[PDB]
């Protein structure tokens, strides 16, 4: 009678069966961020704001996967690496999350800014720019992550140790509340917002008619004046010309034309951006979600042993997914990107 | 809302009514922030858990005796 409610096969099950896991994630993580890292330093050599982020970002995963053996063995044992150890780790895990998500959000605004606001983007996208910019973040991502470190400890369970927030019970609801909506609205609310914001104006700017050029000659069709003087109205889509019409210089079919290659280099930098924030919200949209339903488990009625304990076996499943994302954004620019898949090959090439 | 695996930390849904016996306790914790309720939990020499009112006064008293 008035017992700890107890989550014992899911804990025992969790030691099983996150150490290896983590332990993969770690290795994938770790070669494919430093690979990144050592490519966009010496292969691709940092040129421009977008690279600074993506720089940033790799950096980011790599906070995070310090962290990763510790958890991993938390989970395999108990928290065996005293109070400083527990509050530090918690700490680089916090500046890992906030710092990810905002040096995405960045790379989405970047890419937004590129698109939309052309001529303003010219002063305000310098490398400069993009350094005071990357350091800012990183100063902010740790005011964020300091609540956390503050609340969390090393305590004594009975026989297991652990590494745990603990809120004060004086205003305990209060810094629940605060702390989950912390992480929610930063972590899901502003980088939907963003995402919505910038794709409506990014949608808006790709839809709108392309040029395209002979891979023969050269020669450019702008659909703003179109060709008159072989028939073709100004303002007409390629793919609204005739089609036994052919390049007014050289005579090829439109069989023989391609997109211009600002055109495609814009659908590759937005499909890279794109992918990036939603894989994103693929592996961290249920963690926040789960973190709402756990945090007003009272109002949805969840609060007793049985409802908790499904609960918090969706916290785990959905934490972990969270946790193994650090490792997934080298992943995305290999089958992704042209530019990491070619330089990697390169990179090889450099080992022979 | 903190560090990993406190999904994997127990929490209360009950109270004790009245202090046990001060001889009987031997230490004592805080449940996790993730739990609903705030609680804390003494255990005993018999190595028992149980869940106590951190507002009560005798709980308070108690803690600051472990303490000492
Ligand atoms: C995709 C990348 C990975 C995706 C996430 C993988 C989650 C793996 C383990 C979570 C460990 C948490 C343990 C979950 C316990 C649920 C359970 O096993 O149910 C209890 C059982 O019914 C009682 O006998
Ligand atoms: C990068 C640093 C990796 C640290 C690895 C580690 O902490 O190992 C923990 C070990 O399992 C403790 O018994
Ligand atoms: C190469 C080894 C990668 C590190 C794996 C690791 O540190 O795992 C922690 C340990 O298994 C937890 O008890
Ligand atoms: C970004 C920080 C978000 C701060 C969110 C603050 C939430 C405050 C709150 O809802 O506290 C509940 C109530 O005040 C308890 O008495
Ligand atoms: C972009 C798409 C982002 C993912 C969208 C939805 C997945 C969210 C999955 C949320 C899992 C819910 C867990 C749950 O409801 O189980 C607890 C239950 O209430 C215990 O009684
Ligand atoms: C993206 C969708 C991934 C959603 C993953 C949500 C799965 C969490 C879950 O529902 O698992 C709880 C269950 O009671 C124990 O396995
Ligand atoms: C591993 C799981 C996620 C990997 C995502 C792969 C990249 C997305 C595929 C694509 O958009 O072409
Ligand atoms: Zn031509």
């Amino acid at each position: 009678t008035s017992e700890p409610c107890q989550k014992i096969n899911v804990k025992q099950i969790a030691a099983r069966l996150l150490p290896p896991l983590y332990s993969l994630v770690f290795i994938f993580g770790f070669v494919g961020n430093m690979l990144v890292i050592l490519i966009l330093i010496n292969y691709k050599r940092l040129k421009s704001m977008t690279d600074i982020y993506l720089l940033n970002l790799a950096i980011s995963d790599l906070f995070f996967l310090l962290t990763v053996p510790f958890w991993a063995h938390y989970a395999a044992a108990q928290w065996d690496f005293g109070n400083t150890m527990c509050q530090l780790l918690t700490g680089l895990y916090f500046i890992g999350f906030f710092s990810g998500i905002f040096f995405i959000i960045l790379l989405t605004i970047d890419r937004y800014l590129a698109v939309v606001h052309a001529v303003f983007a010219l002063k305000a996208r310098t490398v400069t720019f993009g350094v005071v910019t990357s350091v800012i973040t990183w100063v902010v991502a740790v005011f964020a992550s300091l609540p956390n470190i503050i609340f969390t400890r090393s305590q004594k369970e009975g026989l297991h140790y652990t590494c745990s927030s603990h809120f004060p019970y004086s205003q305990y609801q209060f810094w629940k509340n605060f702390q989950t909506l912390k992480i929610v609205i930063l972590g899901l609310v502003l980088p939907l917002l963003v995402m919505v914001i910038c794709y409506s104006g990014i949608l808006k700017t790709l839809l709108r008619m392309k040029k395209y050029t002979c891979t023969v000659c050269g020669y450019i069709y702008n659909p703003e004046d179109g060709d008159p003087d072989n028939g073709v109205n100004p303002g007409t889509d390629f793919k609204d010309i005739p089609d036994d019409w052919v390049c007014p210089l050289c005579g090829v079919g439109k069989d023989q034309f391609e997109e211009v290659e600002e055109e495609k280099k814009r659908h590759r930098d937005v499909r890279l951006i794109f992918t990036i924030m939603i894989v994103y919200f693929l592996f961290w949209a249920p963690y926040n979600i789960v973190l709402l339903l756990n945090t007003f488990q009272e109002f949805f009625g969840l609060n007793n042993c049985s409802s908790s304990n499904r609960l918090d076996q969706a916290m785990q499943v959905t934490e972990t997914l969270g946790m193994t994302h650090c490792c997934i954004n080298p992943i995305i620019y290999a089958f992704v990107g042209e530019e990491f898949r070619n330089y990697l090959l390169v990179f090889f090439q450099k080992h022979i | 809302q903190g560090p990993p695996l406190m999904a994997l930390q127990s929490c209360c849904f009950a109270y004790i009514a009245r202090p046990l016996p001060r001889a009987h306790i031997k230490e004592y914790f805080y449940t996790s922030g993730k739990c609903s309720n705030p609680a804390v939990v003494f255990v005993t020499r018999k190595n028992r858990q149980v869940c106590a009112n951190p507002e009560k006064k005798w709980v308070r008293e108690y803690i600051n005796s472990l303490e000492m």
